[PDB]
């Protein structure tokens, strides 16, 4: 029913946590690279594992700390 | 882990101007050499192919060679060619005239001593050093001549290090130069006896790739060499991000090298599709799987269909799930077990890598070592016998010094080399 | 005997800390001490048309199937 | 707020899309002068150069304590 | 066991909410590959 | 090195030299001496037997 | 009280980041080395002490190393979230890898680190006062884990002597593969194996995916969810040692009682209520229904079937609500089974341990909260069919000398392959020999 | 109670700029040698009097000499901070250097400064009611350094007769090298110091630069560096003089411990915590661990490694809050590893010393802040490895007779090269013979 919400009456609310400059608490900047703009920055440039790291003590990953681009997590 | 560039010739220069665009965006330095990019990602494997110059500033680890220095005069005005450090352009006043005895002999021995000096330069700098990467034709003049110089010379001053060439070679159909057979059989000699691993593509199959996948309605060779710059990043691409399987050059030549004579390779890259059907097919490592393995993807005029895989390497770029990949390789070594050499038990090494090319969720590129390969090798044999029989150009040659001798060993090489690909090709269990 | 725990000397090489373990052994498998280095060798004149490569003759490497670190003075693990 | 606004898509501009194949409209053939340029002989006789500038920054760190900055200030026979 | 089917039933709860996301978040890279498309396409037209 | 206790005013927490071990520890005790003398001579047999 | 852990190269420093996650969590260190300082339970318990020691400022570090031959694995845990957990001195990383070739980690890289991780171990073991065992996590099938995870079994076994070492080892699958060379690797790794370790266990990726498609509902599975399952399992055996229970089981018993002859130490291993949250509110999980699934052969981290062969000893770990009647009952339910069978020369097969302390569940996790949970590690005559296939696979290529040229240039003799293709063979008829009935007596 | 410093020439005047900023930071003398009224030591304290004296109206003036050829550094101090702190006298310059020939120094040169050398020593030795020693500080690398270091120890034997002399000497490193003659310098400086000296410590540049690249996270290290690690050191030694403790360690105590014959006075030294402030809170410090330190050749100011012969004794200074029990538990354990051998003749190896005064910490990031320390002088065999690179330069140059003009133009026989060879060599036979077992009894 979200992928395909049709002509429903009776469609799901959004969850409120995907967003798609993928943080829930900062609004979109403008980037410092021209061909960047159209890009989701803050979820391709994440390896794996410091993924699981940051969001291994969460239910939920909007809950996480937000990544901050930075070599040390803020 | 620093790897050093060479670039030589028409081709390899050109080739290099857009592969250093490339690798200049993905880690967001400006055109004009300064930092810019937005994640330290980016800047926390930056010394694998630039020094730091002063004040934020990169510089890149590349010595640039060409006997007349006309394509050096366009990429130095080109958009990016500020990039580059001055000392690192070395000329001459006389060009290679397309023959290799001129290229290795006369101007070669005069220039070689001054590239010679750079890339020692550049190698006594690193930490560690990896090994050297060289583009060039085999076909051309000074490529090849001056290309083989100086790989026989880096051999014999580091014979612990890889050796890695990424060559351009005549098509099937139609010659670019009339003695093409003479200087790609004398490199393939050389190249036989000194590399490690060499990479072949077809200019043919780039323009069937042009033409047939990507409907292009004016193609140009920015697009060619876009290709061609796209899989050289690719397969260094493990070596600067991280990932859930790492990988490196040695490793693929230990796992794609049976025997030391065998290693000539044949490319693929996967994600190519017109944009007007992109719309209709998703990203998924099924798709990608099934473009890998098709023919509308392959850079090389040999059909698979006609010999076996020995080995084959894959490199994965993107965020996803190794099951898959492992499951895809084995459905696909299942499906066509006819075309996969029986005494291995799997000829497919498999690799995946977090960070993928910008605008692409995900990507892979394909290195094959095929029995296919000795087709062509047959061929340039066969129209060096015609050529050779009849002395139909052999007066440059010998006029620059080269003794007969000479023809008839690379030959014999040549032809030894097609015989031990067909002896592996059949043989068989008992 | 050669310093142990050292670090200078190495440089080049694949080697993080030198000879911990205080044997008689080099620094790293990679040669530390080559003959020449950044000031290069003669190439010009060392290149004729009448002594060319022969079938067989190319340099021997550790891919080609020699074993290059026998011919060093470094200690191999038993 | 999250999303990307309409001033970067109402437009028509080059620059926004990464380099690739296909992407062929600013190179050249099709620029409007195509004369070779002499800018290595140029150079090497040196009446012609390049010096792209440079970036400093000048921020002083933040949360010293106070033996910090006391560090950083130490760097006539009258009766 | 009171506290312990409480913990469960949370846990459920946040499981169902994450499987909701990885569904929102599909289409949001779609529209990534979108607006590179449509701009291309405009580009050449010009060009034509 | 800063004292164990904190409100001490003496910048030079540990200096234990012969003079100030003798003129510090002399006094201190000599006092625990005398305090254990004199408060152990008074002993109450009934409220020890109350804290048992 | 103490045990080390030894983690090297790619698989072992990614498990080791699943394997320290969980004991943080399980134990209540925060990612930073600092308990909360307003967690006031009450009594401040010694448990932690199994895998942590306190720094003196008060601070918990784990008592593990982190080996590696290329820098990114082990420069990603310096640059993650738990940068002030590690001391800087544990995470060992060296310039280049050992590209697959165990000749080439054996005798020409591993010879150069050897030494730091000695004395790493060194500084290990004497911050200890009742160490009772390393641990070990590597994987055989790439060159650095099995050329170095080798040499230092060896010089571990010279200098410590009698001390046990476990090993948790990935081998290579029966049909998924990732390199071509797997099978020399496998092969020279055994010799090591066989003589350095006193119980192996065994793992299979391809099992765990299996596992993790069919009981959770996963589609799309990758090395995080293994990791997770095997520190679980690390979690479930270790768990004797640290929590109250009715019964205590040392790593001695668990040596003495599991192994019947020196050389019969390769061991299978299985866990029971792998389980999602959705599955676990339709079912009971009771001690005899989890006692029941650690027997059948789709539980298993090992793809061999158990019913090809004969159980010698099994051990069964209980951590939970359990209490022994609902064990014995269970045991005695087992038993009557026709399709488990025991060698006629073992006739008490069991070995039990029953814990107090519930598994711990992580937040991202994607198993279900549980109140009890039982493992099992047990040895079996069924082992013989896994060795077979690298036999005939090691035969088919070497017949060839498809590859040998490298591992002759990085220092080997061509006929150590013969030499370890040998013994793997004597060992595979040790373990058809062992299962033959005793019909002397006829 | 008094000691005495002499610093020659350009490492040694560095050192003691070092040494001093340090014993004047420890005690708390202003650089205008004043006492500020605000801090708690106490007019009548005493603990100063090892190293400072009054003039009567409370200025502290120090117990020390600066001798040199060349200005430059000299002129350096007296230009400094501590301009007001020396007495003019004590700041002694000739015009120019040894140039690099000990023959110049010895010969030429520095026989005309010498006598002023003895004039202001014993104007200090004059003024002293308990001296028990002198520490030196110098190069051997270097001319002035060699020539008038050895030509000042001999007059000093002469003059002062029994009074002991202790020397911290820079050695040329192995392979780290500044300077062409080097060997000649040190081969003609070792038999002055093998007959002028009660007790020689040995130091190389490069152990210091590896110990501050290893240990201590310092990229770019400077000869500042390793003054202030040398200035600890002595610190630590001369701590059991100046203040309380359980077990004190007087200077003669050294001497009669750590030698077992006369000629057999060339010694070991390292210092455990040489930690930087990440690492300190990263990790415990007890005191079996600074004891287990001591002893890893990581941890040595010379470059030697002790596995290679056998210790004959050992001193153990301790500073800071230590108790006997740790001690006795350490160097117990110390007995107790087979890679540490003693020789059979030697049974009770260790002496010990127990000071409360915990080490004094010099502003800057070099060391962290630390309860306790332990220092460490021993006599090992091993030291003969590190004459036999010296010896071997020393072969090479002399074997083509490569500077010696310059020598004997300076007032030098060229006997003198053969005659030291020959005694340095005798050295080598000495150390030989004393490390061989007693096999006598058979
Ligand atoms: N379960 C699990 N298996 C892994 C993991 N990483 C690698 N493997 C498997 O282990 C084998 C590869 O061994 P590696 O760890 O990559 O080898 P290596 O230790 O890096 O040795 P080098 O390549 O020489 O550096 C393959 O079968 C992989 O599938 C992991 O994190 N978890
Ligand atoms: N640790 C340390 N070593 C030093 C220092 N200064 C010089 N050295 C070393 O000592 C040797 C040089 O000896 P010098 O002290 O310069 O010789 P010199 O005493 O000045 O003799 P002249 O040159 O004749 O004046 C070299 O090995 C230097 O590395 C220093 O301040 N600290
Ligand atoms: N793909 C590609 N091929 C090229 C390019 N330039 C030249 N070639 C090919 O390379 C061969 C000519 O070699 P060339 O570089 O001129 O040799 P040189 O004269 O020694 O520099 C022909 O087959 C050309 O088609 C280029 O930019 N891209
Ligand atoms: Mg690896
Ligand atoms: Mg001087």
């Amino acid at each position: 029913r979200i992928a395909h919400p049709g002509n429903h009456t009776d469609r799901i609310p959004p969850t409120g946590g995907s967003e798609y400059n993928g943080t829930v608490t900062e609004p979109w900047c403008a980037p410092a690279a021209v061909d960047n703009t159209y890009l989701r920055l803050p979820l391709i440039y994440e390896s794996t594992t410091h993924y699981q790291q940051r969001t291994g003590r969460y239910y939920t990953e909007d809950q996480a700390p937000p990544h901050g681009m930075s070599l040390p997590p803020k | 882990r620093e790897i050093v560039c060479v670039q030589a010739g028409q081709c390899g220069n050109q080739i290099g101007s857009k592969f250093w665009e490339v690798i200049s965006d993905e880690h967001g330095v400006d055109p004009t050499g300064t930092y810019q990019g937005d994640s330290d990602l980016q800047l926390e494997r930056i010394n694998v192919y630039f020094d730091e110059a002063t004040g934020g500033r990169y510089v890149p680890r590349s010595v640039l060679i060409d006997l007349e220095p006309g394509t050096m005069d366009s990429v130095r005005a080109g958009p990016y060619g500020q990039i580059f450090r001055p000392d690192n352009f070395i000329f001459g006043q006389s060009g290679a005239g397309n023959n290799w005895a001129k290229g290795h002999y006369t101007e070669g021995a005069e220039l070689i001593d001054s590239v010679l000096d750079v890339c020692c330069k550049e190698a006594e700098s690193c930490d560690c050093l990896q090994g050297f990467q060289i583009c060039h034709s085999l076909g051309g003049g000074t490529g090849s001549g001056m290309g083989t110089l100086l790989i026989s010379k880096l051999r014999e001053q580091y014979p612990d290090r890889i050796m890695m060439t990424f060559s351009i070679i005549p098509s099937p159909k139609v010659s670019d130069t009339v003695v093409e057979p003479y200087n790609t059989t004398l490199s393939v000699h050389q190249l036989v006896e000194n590399s490690d691993e060499s990479m072949c593509i077809d200019n043919e199959a780039l323009y069937d790739i042009c033409f047939r996948t990507l409907k292009l309605t004016t193609p140009t060779f920015g697009d060619l060499n876009h290709l061609v710059s796209a899989v050289v990043s690719g397969v260094t691409c493990c070596l600067r991000f991280p990932g859930q399987l790492n990988s490196d050059l040695r490793k693929l030549a230990v796992n794609l090298v049976p025997f030391p004579r065998l290693h000539f390779f044949m490319m693929g890259f996967a994600p190519l599709t017109s944009r007007g059907s992109q719309q209709y097919r998703g990203l998924s490592v099924p798709e990608l799987t099934q473009q890998m393995f098709d023919a509308k993807n392959m850079m090389q005029a040999a059909d698979p269909r006609h010999g076996r895989y020995l080995t084959a390497s894959a490199l994965f770029r993107g965020r996803m799930s190794t099951k898959e990949v492992d499951e895809q390789m084995l459905n696909v070594q299942n499906k066509n077990s006819s075309y996969f050499i029986e005494w291995i038990p799997n000829n497919i090494k498999s690799s995946v890598c977090d960070i993928p090319p910008k605008g692409l969720k995900m990507a892979v590129t394909f290195i094959g070592n095929n029995t296919c390969i000795q087709e062509m090798f047959r061929r340039v044999g066969e129209q060096f016998t015609l050529m050779f029989r009849r002395k139909a150009f052999l007066h440059w040659y010998t006029g620059e010094g080269m003794d007969e001798m000479e023809f008839t060993e690379a030959e014999s090489n040549m032809n030894d080399l097609v015989s031990e690909y067909q002896q592996y090709q059949d043989a068989t269990i008992e | 005997a050669p310093p142990t725990a050292s670090t200078f000397g190495f440089h080049g090489t694949s080697a993080v800390v030198a000879n911990v373990g205080g044997e008689n052994t080099e620094p790293s498998v990679h040669p530390a001490k080559k003959p020449t280095g950044t000031f290069g060798r003669e190439a010009s004149s060392s290149v004729n048309p009448s002594k060319f490569l022969k079938k067989n003759e190319g340099v021997g490497t550790a891919s080609r199937g020699v074993p290059i670190v026998d011919a060093t003075k470094f200690v191999k693990a038993e | 707020e999250h999303d990307v606004p309409v001033k970067y898509i109402r437009t028509l501009d080059a620059r926004l899309l990464p380099p690739r194949v296909g992407h062929n409209w600013l190179d050249a053939a099709f620029r409007s002068v195509q004369g070779k340029p002499q800018q290595l002989e140029e150079e090497f006789r040196g009446k012609r150069a390049f010096m792209p500038p440079g970036v400093y920054d000048h921020t002083p760190p933040e949360g010293l304590g106070l033996t910090a900055r006391q560090l950083m200030q130490a760097l006539d026979g009258r009766p | 066991k009171r506290k312990f089917l409480e913990d469960r039933a949370r846990q459920r709860d946040l499981l169902r909410r994450r499987r909701f996301m990885e569904v929102e978040e599909e289409r949001r890279w779609a529209q990534q590959d979108n607006l590179q498309l449509r701009m291309a396409n405009a580009l050449e037209r010009q060009k034509e | 090195v800063t004292a164990l206790d904190q409100e001490s005013v003496g910048m030079p927490a540990v200096y234990k030299s012969r003079y100030n071990l003798v003129e510090k520890e002399g006094p201190v005790r000599r006092e625990r001496t005398t305090l254990m003398l004199e408060r152990g001579k008074t002993v109450d047999k009934k409220q020890l037997r109350d804290t048992l | 009280r103490e045990a080390i852990c030894i983690h090297i190269g790619q698989a072992g420093c990614q498990v080791g980041n699943a394997c320290w996650e969980l004991f943080c969590l399980e134990h209540g260190i925060q990612p930073d080395g600092a308990m909360p300082s307003d967690k006031t339970i009450g009594v401040e318990d010694d448990a932690f002490n199994t895998f942590f020691s306190e720094t003196g400022a008060g601070k918990h570090v784990p008592r593990a190393v982190f080996l590696d031959l290329e820098p990114t694995v082990v420069d990603e845990v310096r640059t993650g979230t738990y940068r002030q957990l590690f001391h800087p001195e544990q995470l060992i990383s060296g310039k280049e890898d050992a590209a697959n070739n165990y000749a080439r980690g054996h005798y020409t890289i591993g010879k150069e680190i050897v030494d730091l991780c000695l004395d790493r171990i060194r500084k290990l073991a004497d911050n200890c006062t009742g160490l009772q065992g390393f641990l070990v996590y590597h994987a055989v099938g790439g060159g650095t884990g099995s050329g170095l995870g080798a040499l230092l079994l060896e010089r571990l076994s010279v200098d410590y002597g009698k001390k046990s070492k476990l090993g948790y080892t990935v081998y290579p699958s029966p049909q998924v593969s990732t390199a071509v060379v797997e099978p020399y690797n496998s092969v020279l790794s055994t010799h090591s194996l066989l003589e350095h370790t006193d119980v192996a266990a065994m793992l299979d990726n391809e099992a765990i995916y299996d596992l993790t498609r069919r009981n959770l509902d996963i589609e799309r599975p990758t090395y995080t969810n293994l990791n997770r399952l095997i520190g679980q399992v690390v979690s479930s055996l270790t768990a004797s040692l640290r929590f109250d229970g009715a019964l205590n089981v040392d790593l001695t018993e668990f040596q003495t009682n599991l192994v019947p002859y020196p050389r019969i130490h390769f061991v299978l291993t299985s866990y029971a209520p792998v389980i999602s949250a959705e599955k676990a509110y339709h079912e009971q999980l009771s001690v005899s229904e989890i006692s029941n699934a650690v027997f059948e052969p789709a539980s298993m981290m090992t793809k061999c079937d158990p019913r090809h062969g004969k159980y010698m000893a099994c051990c069964l770990m209980y951590r939970g609500d359990v209490v022994p009647k609902d064990v014995n009952a269970a045991v005695a339910t087992i038993k009557t089974k026709r399709t488990i069978q025991f060698v006629d020369w073992s006739p008490t097969g069991f070995k039990c341990g029953i814990n107090y302390q519930p598994p711990t569940v992580v937040p991202g996790g994607d198993l279900a909260k549980v109140q009890r949970a039982v493992c099992m590690i047990a040895n079996s005559t069924a082992i013989a069919e896994v060795f077979a296939r690298i036999d005939h696979k090691f035969d088919l290529m070497y017949s060839k000398r498809a590859f040998v040229h490298w591992y002759v240039g990085e220092g080997m003799e061509e006929g150590e392959f013969s030499e370890a293709r040998e013994d793997l063979a004597a060992l595979e008829k040790d373990y058809e020999e062992v299962g033959a009935e005793s019909a002397d007596m006829d």
